[PDB]
RNA sequence: UGAGUAACGCUUGGGAGUGAGAAUCUCCCAAACCGAUUGACUAAGGUUUCCUGGACCAGGGUCGUCCUUCCAGGGUUAGUCUGGACCUAAGCUGAGGCUGAAAAGCGUAGGCGAUGGACAACAGGUUAAUAUUCCUGUACUUACAGUUAGACUGAUGGAGUGACAAAGAAGGUUUUCCACCCCCAUAAUUGGAUUUGGGGAUAAAUCAUAAGGUGGUACAAUAGGCAAAUCCGUUGUGCAUAACAUUGAGUGAUGAUGUCGAGUGAAAGUAGCGAAGGUGGUAUUAAUCAUGCUUUCAAGAAAAGCUUCUAGGGUUAAUCUAGCUGUAACCAGUACCGAGAACGAACACACGUAGUCAAGGAGAGGAUCCUAAGGUUAGCGAGUGAACUAUAGCCAAGGAACUCUGCAAAUUAACCCCGUAAGUUAGCGAGAAGGGGUGCUUAUGUAAAAGUAAGCCGCAGUGAAGAACGAGGGGGGACUGUUUAACUAAAACACAACUCUAUGCCAAACCGUAAGGUGAUGUAUAUGGGGUGACACCUGCCCAGUGCUGGAAGGU
RNA sequence: AUGAGCAGGUUGAAGGUUGAGUAACAUCAACUGGAGGACCGAACCGACUCUCGUUGAAACGAUAGCGGAUGACUUGUGAUU
């Protein structure tokens, strides 16, 4: 046993979760593996809950979850979210997004799931 | 003069003694000239095709042997003066540059006890017996310091031309031929009474005192360390073999060719040189 | 020269680009039994006009038709780039 | 590490090249043997 | 059959497109680190693997709409570059020849043969190419012949030159870096504020100028380098102390109203445009001077080439040089990969290697970690957190109780300041031991600094990463080093050195049979062999036998 | 035979210059010197060890250390047995 792939790690999970939260921020609708969705629902619901406080400290805190994208940039996303999107999700206590089961992947039979967000 | 000093080595000790080369000479830098130089290269002790001939050759530094002249018949009796007595690394002695008055510079093996500036000259006629002077043996008296003696009428000097080596005259024979010499190496012969011999004693009497010190210095002088004959297979060295350091068990152990070498009569007795022998490390003749 | 060391020109879009250049650069497949001086003298006797510049490269026998039922090798062909004087041109 | 065989074209063309074998009669006789074997690889050129 | 078993041969995300078909193809943007390497120059090699478009019978450890796969087509340009036409080194061959049944080995003249010597252009540009090879500019050289002019040269031969180590050191030299300016751009909310990023150069060739460096330079006669000498050798006078022969970094101007440039940047980041284009110190940096200089011994190529000497001669001229003009520059290479999936290695192999250069931050430094440039997706994946199995992170407590064992692991580690024992053959011992401190800010501090004072903080201050666990006793071996490619690398081997012996020239010896060669181009202070085997004192009885040597009579 | 190369940090030697010093030696101080089959320490070499791999990419390998690493140095090229 010697040099091989590092495989999944807790840190790998952390970066991967942040990359999908940035991606769904850029898009809103995602077609991914269900398992990452069920792992990232915690962070996404807590972000929806904590971004509703809507202050500069919340901007600092949510800065630690976004990346640089091609469809937008980080700062205009901060503006748009804190202006209309995060306040929009105050109607219901919990149960923010829907992760609905698609078919499996053609390659290795990985359970596709569609992630969308409505209140 | 040899000197040995602590080399500040932190792994073992050595005995490397070195000669000054400075208080005995000019400034210590290799000074070459384009006049007389023929290079000599390591032969590795191998034949004209590649098979072994000599034992543990190579390891030394490549040198250009200075062209040292011994014919001493091209220019004689015309005044000359030594220019620079200097080392010859391809030999064991120091060599001297001399300039014959026609304007000809050459090298010659410098014997012991000669200073630069004094005029020296090779003459085929009765002259001084000062060391370094060259004489026909028909005009030499008994008991003089002679070195680098030839065996032919101009066959080149061969005997007693290593550092601190010479020979002594025993006068000439009763009949007046084959001048008698008390040979080095505990021998005694009678050379031609007409040989051209140069009187003196080859320089560097202290070359017997220099110590290699470390095996690496020995290798860099041109010697390859080799395993002893006993620590060998029973073939390619007959006395090799044995499990657990079996020493020699036979009298007079053998060489790698399996030949006796303890005191055995080994020389070529049927030589022409043997007929002219008084003492040859043994009895008469 | 012998003039037998000139087989054919080669023409394509890259050859279009070469010949439309101010140097009048042409490329020929040629028989390699001649040196640059000999090739340019052969061209100097095929029509009687001296060329401007002569250079040569070769293509070694390469595997022809790749891997197939009957594969083989190509030929050793010399590509000579010969430039006419910058003002002269031929109409063939 | 250090390979037993190297693609030294020049070294091989000097060791088992045509002229290295034609310079000796034994090489020419070996070539006659190969002739009798009808081989396709004969020498460095007719390989 | 074993059977879906083991494995998928060092590794990703999301979105979108094409596509009937997507983890596997790509478009966008992500992430990941290397970065003295995942860079680039690349040498050799494999030589088309390099490119465009089509599809992917075969293969891609799955995948395949795609690939170094195939199909069709196509790509590599040298007057100055490498090696040819120049050269020799190791070494090799070798007629007429030594020479051995035949066959063959040897080697003269001759003829080959780098791993070295000598040799005339730079930048930029282009396109699917690749290019000091093609081109824009500015160049340069070589001959060839003609021409004019100066106008005696000089080999084939001699001589100088070519033509010489390693190692150290400090000068100069431009850089670099920094202080600093210019210019481009820059103007910011989330708390606080106008702030940070980048650039600033320009060659070959020419001259002017080469700081300086090396090391004798005019005269006389010469005794000599087959012959030949004015060249050289050559002894004096003289300039010696420097005239002189030689030479050289660097600076400036042409080159260049150019390239390039912070960058700006239309139908592609492309067509176009394009400021600054600098100052001073520099305790770092670096390479030209430099083939410099020096220390030392184990003392460091020739040939081609350049010139000279007389030669050889000619002088109704040759030759050389100068100018001008014409002419021309022939042979093969220029793709791509190229310390690896294009070399091999059985291979998409986690495998190993030629040279060269290789940034910023601290750092002595290529140590260390992250980034600059460059470059990236290691051809299977997904679910899960059972046993068992690798790796780690952790462990309290004892602190060798386990073992055949202190095997493993561990405290140990960087810097600064100390101090270090006995013994020592005076070198060492000795990172001895053992300890103290390292953070920040404000100042003192010099040129940065090393340090010092005041205050402050932590749970600790290479606050990350990179760093010895010792002391003593006994045995051998002295020892640094070589060894069983590939189970055990040492107390084995080697060994300096000691001892003994043998060996005197056509040396002995060794190879071969001789030939021939090494020995050896050696010469008893040289070499071999046989034992020992840092250093010190010794090497005690015995020649019975034999071994070796010797001898003279004699039995044979 | 011909070439190339081996960061840096160290420690600091033989030797030598001046002086003290001795009638002269002798002895030592200051200074230069920058070598050591010297030390680390890189690249690199080899593989002493713990473990793993055990039809492994591996027909000698994977990391961690480890003995060196300017000399008993390596290599490159050709040749030679």
């Amino acid at each position: 046993s010697y040099i091989n792939k590092p495989g999944k790690t807790s840190a790998w999970r952390v970066m991967t979760v942040r990359q999908q939260v940035s991606a769904v921020l850029a898009y809103g609708k995602i077609e991914t593996t269900l398992k990452k969705a069920k792992n990232t629902q915690k962070r996404l619901d807590k972000l929806i809950t904590l971004a509703k406080v809507d202050n500069f400290n919340n901007r600092r805190q949510v800065k630690k979850w976004l990346l640089n994208t091609n469809l937008f940039d980080v700062d205009q996303l901060m503006d748009h979210l804190f202006s209309k999107v995060a306040p929009k999700y105050e109607k219901t206590p919990g149960g923010y997004s829907r992760v609905l089961k698609l078919g499996p992947r053609r390659g290795d039979a990985t359970e596709m799931a569609i992630l969308q967000l409505t209140d | 003069p040899i000197k040995k000093i602590i080399s500040r080595s932190n792994s073992g000790i050595h005995h490397s003694t070195v000669i000054d080369y400075k208080k005995l000479l000019t400034t210590n830098k290799n000074k070459p000239e384009k006049s007389l130089l023929v290079t000599l290269k390591k032969h590795g002790g191998r034949n004209n095709q590649g098979k072994i001939t000599v034992r543990h050759q190579g390891g030394r530094n490549k040198r250009k042997y200075r062209i040292i002249d011994f014919k001493r018949t091209h220019y004689d009796n015309i005044e000359a003066t030594v220019k620079s007595i200097e080392y010859d690394p391809n030999r064991s002695c120091f060599v001297s540059l001399i300039t014959y008055a026609n304007g000809a510079k050459s090298y010659i093996i410098s014997p012991d006890g000669i200073k630069v500036g004094d005029k020296i000259l090779a003459s085929e006629h009765p002259i001084d017996i000062k060391p370094g002077f060259s004489m026909p043996l028909a005009f030499i008296p008994e008991g003089t310091q002679v070195h680098n003696i030839e065996l032919h009428p101009k066959g080149g000097g061969q005997i007693a031309r290593s550092a601190g080596s010479y020979a002594r005259i025993l006068g000439q024979d009763e009949t007046g031929k084959y001048v008698i010499l008390q040979l080095l190496s505990g021998e005694t012969r009678k050379f031609l009474k007409e040989c051209r011999a140069t009187v003196g004693v080859v320089s560097n009497l202290d070359h017997n005192l220099v110590v290699i010190g470390k095996a690496g210095r020995n290798r860099h002088r041109g010697i390859r360390p080799t395993v002893r004959g006993s620590a060998m297979n029973p073939n390619d060295h007959p006395h090799g073999g044995g499990e657990g350091r079996s020493p020699v068990g036979r009298d007079a152990p053998r060489t790698p060719w399996g030949k006796r070498h303890m005191g055995v009569k080994t020389r070529n007795m049927k030589k022409a040189s043997t007929n002219l022998i008084i003492r040859n490390r043994k009895g008469e003749q | 020269d012998v003039t037998n060391v000139l087989l054919k020109p080669v023409l394509t879009e890259k050859v279009y680009f070469n010949q439309m250049g101010e140097t009048k650069k042409y490329v020929f497949v040629v028989n390699p039994k001649a040196s640059k001086t000999r090739v340019k003298l052969a061209f100097e006797l095929v029509y009687g006009i001296k060329p401007l510049k002569v250079n040569t490269l070769i293509r070694k026998p390469t595997t022809i038709r790749g891997g197939s039922r009957f594969p083989g090798l190509s030929k050793l062909e010399k590509l000579a780039v010969i430039t006419l004087p910058k003002g002269i041109a031929i109409s063939v | 590490m250090k390979r037993t065989y190297q693609p030294s074209k020049l070294k091989r063309a000097k060791t088992h090249g045509f002229l290295a074998r034609m310079a000796t009669a034994s090489g020419r006789k070996v070539l006659k043997l190969r002739r009798k074997k009808q081989r396709a690889q004969l020498t460095v050129s007719s390989e």
